RNA sequence: AUCGAGAGGU
């Protein structure tokens, strides 16, 4: 009756089952589209404008008031128009393939309503509004394109079958998560920051004048969900004064206000008063002894009144009457502070309190009671998803639109003008706003590039199934790339189960750019009305009523950072909403975290909290299971059952979701894991349980397993328990085989790699005219797999293949990390791929006339003609598929008209009328034209798509890698004769250097290695998951019981001498990977060819023709050298040679004609004594441009002693 | 294990992972691992062996 | 070990284990238990210059406990650390000692008011218990007993 | 303190005077450093991009001598005109700005 | 420590010469009251129901019980808990 | 929705 | 290969015996720590002394 | 062509 790692499994299987890899992209956009939408919209509802009546002196004047009022908002299906204007559905291929962005258009419904003053005399602001005219139904008023994400519940791929997504050009693999933008994919990663309604304090380092910080960072939960910062400020001890005082910096206040003034601006003059407030305990000395320095700075304001004129002096605005300044503190003071607590009339009680809390918290750091608060803690951040995101987007761009339609309704109103609903709305900002938004990433207004956050949208990855699963859970933290902080970038011990622990680029952005666990979910919120229902009538006791003195014991209470009041017996109101969430009447994302030292009860139920699901352990006092899990073996045989019944309702079988409603499964953030203990596994519960039981827990254990520690005697109970340690991983990370045997950097690596990595990215490549694709021929499956492989699909479209692989010193060829590779092998097809390239060419047009045409471009016509062929051109200017191209060759035949008034020297004769445009191949790279799409654009014009294909066999300097950070390339190729050979004649396909294994400590390697040998023998597939019983002695005794040495050893022969080799060969199959490195890729060579127009030095890039950059560093290695004439030559001879002449008496370039041999400077009236100057042209460049800046840099070749 | 010079620091409330009790100072809780890559690394030495 | 402790910088502060402020209205009596012998001892034999100063001493006794430990592991005595203090600040304060054998090691100082400050300037005089707060930190930061300064610690 | 006034006090500074304060009288003299005269690089300096086509889009540097030769035609037509001091003002102020944000 | 009766502000202290006493009297109204002691200057220079907090088998004096909680200061001395009477030990 | 995108896709034809 | 990773019993033996030996040692360290019998090093505190 | 952003390689 003790859960297994079968049972496990099966439970992580249902989970996957009904959870996809995108699932929070998909949730969060989903949960924008259906509700923060229409909260967006209706928190700017109304428009109202007052047209007052001009003191014209006609009579007849009346002030009138215009109002529009938004509605509800209705998002029909993704469709487009054409330039004909029909309208139809648009489905995701088509997209891709014209270049069209894939968006729904949304509409609003507006109504409009005028309204008279009942009587023109009374004051500005009181008038009676009267009904006049009002309309009848709404007008359903188009205001935008919202581009929808693919697979989304409004996508038109929702609920559709295998069958139809083939019908669709779809691959059933793909997993959606991404949006169509001009037919380019975009991935939006998500964002990190620190949680807001959070009180975290500071310690301030030497010699800052501040010592510690209370800092919060207040959010609204809906309105605008972030505009609201204070700090509390204590300053540093100075040989001035003897105390230390606390201060708080306000919105819009250029002073920081002592905290005593901004109490009593709250109302809570009396000191008394204000030191129960912070100082909880009237016996604690310490706290009021700190407290007394600021009451004494703080004497000279007595009086609530006094107090906000002081705040009000310190206002952003001088010059201004008492009165508007007291207006402006007490507006500042409730709006603008702590707006999390409220935002309303009469609660300066409950803000009051909040400060209190937050200077208390702020001096049990200062006095050293407690440690300071961790700013990298996983606990204390939020992921803004795509959802959060969109809606911040979607926020401004609606507020931007309202501001259109109000100028539009002030500009009708002064011209008398019928105002119009369905032209008032300019729908292209919406729809501009967030295709440039998600097109460029630059995240916000195109007018605010600068100040705009960049790199929120993606190009998806599609390199590698694994490599686009990857990019679809992909977190940025915005920290300084440049700036060296390791501590952000470092592995917390809260990522466990969240982040996963090995993939993280490598580089600048190292620990910054993380990868969410297989099973870490991210919550997308709910109300906290609910729990905030079921707390008020739980017995909480509200803030208002609350006295410190008489209930100094009892427990605070806090939802989403504010603390709505105090409870008395806080354990057995956790243990209710504890229960009522796993019963899911609260909702399974709301965190309980109940903190016993700080006499605490947090709630929270924002967005943004990653999440994993564990196992509760039963423990009930009178419970017959104490120490057991909740899930028995009986709900694992329910998943079994249920997992094939498909006549069951789809919603109403017993899945991953029926664990968590039953109680079984619970979700944990960082925050509820501090209050937990987590058995890493069943067999862990069960040792401690015997040990509690009284049982010595001692057996015999095979001496060939993992050693785990005793079980703690120290602990009684366990909380939760692991599904499995496995589900730590990242999709990358759960591709390696034995992970636990390798280290750690060899994990990152392969982590890295497994993206390159060449295989079948989509099972539709063939329909996707992609910019870039790699396929290999014939991808295999591991021989040694993964137990999370089944959910990443790799064995579906694996990116490798099987080679057998010797580990040998052969020959030499493969030391420092290169690898020989059969010939024969690859005669055979071993490692062979296909590269697709893909080149777009469309129509332009500019006004009424086209000023671009396919066709095939004539010498007698065409000006400034390319000098490829264009004989592999049809008639059409297109390429045919099935030719043949190389270098230069035009694929594409466009011409643009030229102008009839240019007169190019004569070239251009009375024929030439047109200019060549056309678009050659590139330079680097030939093939066969595999494709030729031809369709129109949004405009209606011409649109050429044309995909090469060209087959790529492996040679000498490709990279290959194995699944454990093991990189190299091809050295040299041995064919079949020639290689090391067994009693069988097995060669191998890779011979790798011995010396690779020792330093790297990469035993994963050898262990896939005799796993995979054994599998292949036996026919078994190999299980390489982390953290299970799988020795390498069992597979020793397996692979000995098929008649080879037990230890991987094979006795090789010489293939040129056929002699029996001295040592012994480790040879067996190992899965090898062909990176996306490739050499053909990377040669490079240039003599001459393209300069810069400014600078006249080779131009950059091997793709157009440039020249290699000789630095600084390769300047010092030369000057050590002492190889003067080597650096003229790098420097000036091989990059920028230039001449001037100088004038021998003012130094500067002078006026010189070569051909008629004639030299002049103006300014001296010199035509004789000159000088020739041999220089860069960027030297003579950099002196021009200190001329224009009256620097005169002046060069005078003789010694004006 | 060693991070920053010093073992495996308390990165929840005085333990450093979820599945020990407050205050261990144990060599197992602070990322010592008495494994070797060929037996295979415990899911907790697994990690610190990546913060490492 | 004589030179490190000749080195190492010890202040008043690294010695004080706690300092106060009472109000002891009698120079001769003490309002503590702990504090009657000592100071009976000290007022057992007379002094002239004690004896003219006893009406000079401000019923705000500042008071220093040590500790005995910090003292051994510094080598200083209560004698020592007394005469610091009094060459620091001369004759503005009046300052009295128990002996080593003592189980608690306290002194209690006074400051000897100046008779030449007429009283005609009653609306600034600072309490005498502000004034003996400020001096209280200057005594625990400034005094040096011992070392080089700069140099806090030696091995 | 105008630019007219510093130019002034600096051509009236004597040649022993600036060989005292270190400054060179042959090649860096004081005034020199108030700018009357704004040399314009040759199109080389400042070339046009030309994007396979009929472009002439020009050099930011091209731009700002446009903006500088546009303020200055400005303040010379409020001198001439003889509009009033501020409005004369507007441009100098505007003048100096786009020099100095072209330097 | 002390606060006006009236306005329930911060009493400071005081030396009333003519008696010669010490006085705690509020600096905004004329209140003033005689301190007890006022020592004017001091400069020093439910944990049972957590579940991760490590457990024992030590006796409690209290309640001659067997089941307790422990946890370090905030020197690494242990201060226990009894998980039983809620009384808190010291390791003698 | 299923249903409705099933009918919108296989009338891809008919529907233009 | 795999096989010149694999130590015999007898060397797991005395391997295992030696990380026994310092679990041990550091149970006694950490039972001195905790009832003030670790004197710390000279200039440095119980816990650094105790790390060390 | 220019500029900006991003992904990568050693």
């Amino acid at each position: 009756e003790t859960l297994t790692q079968e049972d496990c499994w099966t439970v992580i299987s249902s989970f996957f089952e009904e959870t996809s890899l995108a699932r929070q992209q998909l949730f969060s956009f989903d949960e924008f589209v259906q509700n923060t939408m229409q909260e967006i919209v209706d928190d700017d509802s109304t428009l109202t404008l007052d047209q007052y009546a001009q003191h014209t002196g006609a009579q007849g004047d009346v002030t009138r008031r215009y109002e529009i009022n938004f509605g509800q908002i209705y998002l029909s299906r993704p469709t487009m128009t054409e330039a004909d204007g029909s309208t139809t559905t648009m489905f995701p291929q088509e997209a891709r393939l014209r270049n069209l962005t894939y968006s729904s258009p949304l509409y609003v419904d507006m109504r409009k309503k005028v309204m008279v003053a009942a009587d023109s005399n009374v004051p500005i602001g009181e008038e009676e509004w009267l009904v006049e005219e009002e309309d009848e139904e709404p007008s359903k008023v188009f205001i935008g394109k919202i581009p929808i994400m693919l697979r989304s519940t409004f996508c038109i791929l929702n609920g559709v079958s295998d069958s139809e997504l083939y019908d669709l050009n779809e691959c059933p693999y793909d997993q959606g998560g991404y949006f169509i933008i001009n037919g380019s994919e975009k991935v939006i990663i998500a964002q990190e920051r620190s949680a807001a309604n959070i009180v975290q304090v500071f310690k301030k380092a030497a010699p800052s004048p501040i010592a510690y910080v209370a800092e919060i960072r207040s959010a609204l939960e809906r309105g605008s969900r972030l505009i609201s910062s204070m700090q509390i400020k204590l300053m540093a001890r100075n040989t001035e004064n003897s105390g230390q005082t606390i201060r708080a910096t306000l919105p819009y206040i250029r002073s920081d206000i002592p905290i005593v003034i901004v109490f009593r601006a709250l109302g809570v003059v009396p000191d008394r008063d204000i030191l129960e407030h912070i100082c909880y305990d009237p016996n604690d000395f310490q706290m009021l002894e700190m407290m007394k320095p600021c009451i004494e700075e703080a004497f000279v304001i007595q009086d609530k009144d006094i107090a906000l004129d002081y705040i009000g002096k310190r206002g952003s605005t001088t010059g201004v009457t008492r009165e508007k300044r007291l207006r402006y503190a007490h507006d500042i003071l409730q709006k603008e502070l702590l707006p999390h607590i409220t935002t309303m009339e009469g609660f300066e009680t409950r803000k009051a309190f909040f400060l209190g809390y937050m200077i208390h918290r702020m001096l049990l750091c200062a006095l050293e009671r407690r440690e300071p608060d961790d700013r990298d803690h996983f606990g204390k951040k939020r992921l803004d998803l795509a959802g959060p995101l969109l809606a911040s987007l979607f926020r401004m761009l609606f507020r931007k639109m309202t501001r259109d339609v109000y100028k539009y309704m002030q500009k009708c109103v002064e011209t008398n003008r019928e105002f119009n609903l369905t032209l008032a709305v300019k729908s292209n900002i919406i729809t501009n706003g967030l295709r440039y938004s998600l097109a460029t990433g630059n995240w916000g207004d195109q007018k605010r590039s600068m100040v705009n956050r960049v790199g929120v949208s993606q190009v998806l990855n599609r390199y590698t199934f694994a490599s686009t699963l990857s990019h679809l859970r992909r977190t940025n933290t915005p920290i300084g790339r440049d700036g060296k902080l390791a501590k952000p970038r470092q592995l917390h011990n809260t990522h466990w189960g969240m982040v996963c622990p090995a993939e993280t680029p490598e580089g600048q952005a190292c620990g910054l750019v993380k990868n969410l666990s297989l099973m870490s979910y991210v919550s997308v919120g709910s109300p906290s009305a609910p729990i905030i229902e079921f707390l008020e009538e739980w017995g909480l006791e509200t803030l208002e009523d609350y006295n410190p003195s008489a209930s100094p014991n009892a427990t605070k209470v806090f939802v989403n950072g504010v603390w709505l009041g105090v409870h008395r017996d806080p354990a057995h109101l956790t243990e209710t909403l504890r229960s009522l969430r796993r019963r899911l009447d609260i909702s399974a994302e709301v965190s309980i975290v109940r903190d016993i030292r700080e006499k605490e009860l947090r709630l929270f139920t924002d967005a943004g909290r990653i999440c994993r699901p564990l196992f509760i352990v039963d423990n009930n006092p009178n419970s017959e299971r104490r120490g057991e899990l909740c899930i028995r073996k009986e709900h694992i045989q329910q998943l079994i059952e249920d997992k094939d019944r498909y006549d069951i309702d789809p919603e109403q079988r017993f899945g991953w979701t029926a664990l968590v409603s039953s109680g079984l499964i619970e979700y944990l953030d960082a925050e509820e894991e501090e209050t937990v203990m987590i058995a890493m596994s069943p067999e862990d519960l069960e040792a401690s349980r015997q040990m509690q039981a009284g049982y010595e827990v001692k057996e015999e254990l095979d001496p060939a397993q993992r050693v785990k520690p005793a079980p703690n005697p120290h602990v009684h109970a366990w909380t939760h328990c692991e599904i499995h340690p496995a589900m730590i991983l990242g999709i990358l990370a759960s591709i390696i085989p034995f992970p636990d045997h390798n280290q750690s950097p060899r994990n990152t690596y392969q982590s890295a790699m497994g993206k390159q990595a060449m295989g079948v990215y989509l099972t539709n490549y063939q329909v996707r005219m992609d910019t870039m694709a790699n396929i290999l021929y014939y991808p295999q499956k591991p021989l040694a797999t993964t137990r999370s492989m089944e959910y990443l699909k790799f064995r579906e479209l694996p990116a490798g293949q099987n080679a057998i692989v010797a580990i040998l010193c052969y020959s030499g060829y493969n030391q420092e990390d290169s690898i020989i590779m059969n010939q024969a092998s690859i005669d055979r097809g071993l490692f062979r791929s296909i590269f697709y390239r893909t080149y777009t060419d469309q129509e332009k047009k500019i006004g009424m006339t086209v000023m671009e045409e396919f066709e095939r471009p004539v010498r007698s016509t065409t000006l400034r003609m390319k000098h490829g062929t264009y004989d592999k051109l049809e008639d059409d200017g297109l390429i045919a598929p099935g030719t043949r191209v190389s270098g230069e060759d035009i694929i594409i035949g466009k011409t643009a008209p030229i102008p009839l008034d240019h007169e190019e020297l004569g070239q251009r004769t009375q024929l030439h009328a047109k200019r060549d445009v056309s678009t050659p191949l590139r330079s680097t790279e030939s093939g066969i034209v595999d494709q030729v799409m031809v369709t129109t654009n949004q405009e209606g014009l011409k649109f050429v798509k044309v995909r090469m294909r060209s087959t790529r066999i492996p040679q000498i300097g490709d990279k290959f890698a194995s699944r454990h950070g093991q990189k190299g390339t091809i050295g040299m190729t041995y064919r079949h004769e020639d290689m090391p050979f067994s009693a069988q004649g097995i060669v191998p396909d890779i011979i790798i250097n011995p010396h690779a294994i020792p330093s790297r400590m990469t035993v994963a390697h050898l262990v896939e290695c005799q796993l995979s040998k054994v599998s292949a023998l036996s026919g078994f597939e190999g299980d390489a998951t982390p953290f299970t019983d799988v020795t390498v002695e069992a597979v020793s005794k397996l692979l000995r019981s098929h008649g080879f040495q037990s230890r991987g050893f094979e006795v090789m022969y010489h293939g040129h001498t056929g002699r029996k080799l001295v040592a012994q060969v480790f040879l067996g199959p190992t899965y090898y990977q062909r990176l996306k490195h490739l050499v053909d890729d990377k040669i490079h060579a240039r003599a001459r060819g393209p300069v810069q127009i400014l600078t006249r030095q080779p131009v950059e890039g091997r793709s157009r023709d440039g020249g290699l950059r000789f630095g600084e560093m390769e300047r010092d290695c030369q000057i050590s050298h002492g190889c003067s004439s080597v650096l003229r030559e790098r420097l000036f001879d091989c990059s920028d040679a230039y001449r001037v002449i100088v004038c021998d008496i003012c130094g500067l370039i002078a006026i010189a004609s070569y051909k008629k041999d004639s030299y002049e400077c103006r300014s001296c009236q010199n035509r004789t004594r000159f000088s020739q100057v041999y220089l860069p042209y960027a030297a003579k460049l950099l002196f021009q441009e200190l001329m224009s800046m009256n620097i005169a840099p002046r060069l005078f070749t003789k010694n004006h002693k | 294990q060693i991070v920053e010079g010093k073992r495996i620091p308390f990165g929840f409330k005085y333990r450093t992972l979820p599945h020990f009790p407050k205050d261990d100072d144990s060599p197992e809780s602070r990322g010592f691992i008495e494994n070797s890559y060929l037996r295979g690394l415990t899911p907790q030495e697994f990690f610190f062996h990546a913060m490492a | 070990k004589n030179v490190q402790t000749q080195i190492e910088h010890t202040t008043l502060s690294t010695v004080t284990s706690a300092t106060e402020i009472h109000y002891d209205p009698d120079p001769q009596d003490t309002v503590i238990e702990e504090d009657k012998d000592f100071v009976e001892a000290f007022f057992a034999i007379p002094d002239e210059e004690v004896e003219e100063n006893l009406y000079k001493q401000s019923p705000w006794l500042l008071r220093l406990e040590l500790d005995r430990a910090k003292m051994l592991d510094k080598k200083l005595s209560m004698s020592d650390v007394a005469g610091k203090i009094a060459e620091s600040f001369e004759r503005d304060l009046f300052t009295i000692w128990s002996e080593d054998n003592a189980d608690k090691l306290i002194i209690r100082c006074r400051i000897i008011r100046d008779d030449d400050r007429k009283a005609e300037d009653d609306d600034n005089m600072i309490e005498e218990d502000v004034f003996l707060k400020t001096i209280e930190g200057h005594m625990l930061e400034s005094i040096s007993l011992r070392g080089v300064p700069n140099i806090t610690r030696v091995y | 303190l105008s630019p007219l006034e510093v130019h002034t006090i600096f051509t009236h500074i004597s040649s022993e005077d600036l060989a005292h304060l270190g400054l060179n009288e042959q090649y860096a003299r004081p005034d020199w450093m108030i700018i009357t005269v704004l040399p314009v690089p040759p199109p080389s300096v400042r070339p046009s991009i030309s994007v396979d086509g009929t472009s002439r889009g020009e050099d930011d540097l091209t731009h700002k001598l446009s903006d500088i030769i546009k303020a200055n035609a400005n303040v010379r037509r409020c001198e001439q005109e003889g509009a009033p001091a501020h409005i004369v003002s507007e441009y100098e102020q505007l003048l100096q700005f786009h020099v100095a944000t072209y330097m | 420590f002390q606060y006006c009766i009236e306005c329930n502000n911060m009493l400071y202290p005081r030396e009333d010469k003519v008696d010669r006493v010490l006085r705690l009297a509020c600096r905004n109204c004329d209140y003033s009251e005689i301190a007890a002691t006022s020592k004017v200057y001091r400069h020093e220079l439910d944990a049972s129901t957590d579940p991760t907090l490590p457990r024992s088998d030590k006796e409690c004096p209290r309640c001659h019980q067997h089941e307790a909680v422990f946890y370090q200061t905030h020197m690494m001395t242990l201060i226990y808990v009894c998980v039983h009477c809620g009384f808190a030990f010291e390791e003698q | 929705l299923g249903a409705t995108n099933r009918e919108l896709i296989n009338n891809r034809a008919a529907n233009r | 290969g795999i096989g010149d990773t694999i130590a015999d019993a007898d060397t797991m033996k005395e391997v295992t015996r030696t990380v026994k030996e310092a679990r041990r040692q550091v149970a006694e360290c950490i039972q001195d720590a905790q009832h003030n019998r670790l004197k710390p090093e000279p200039g440095m505190t119980l816990r650094e002394s105790f790390e060390a």
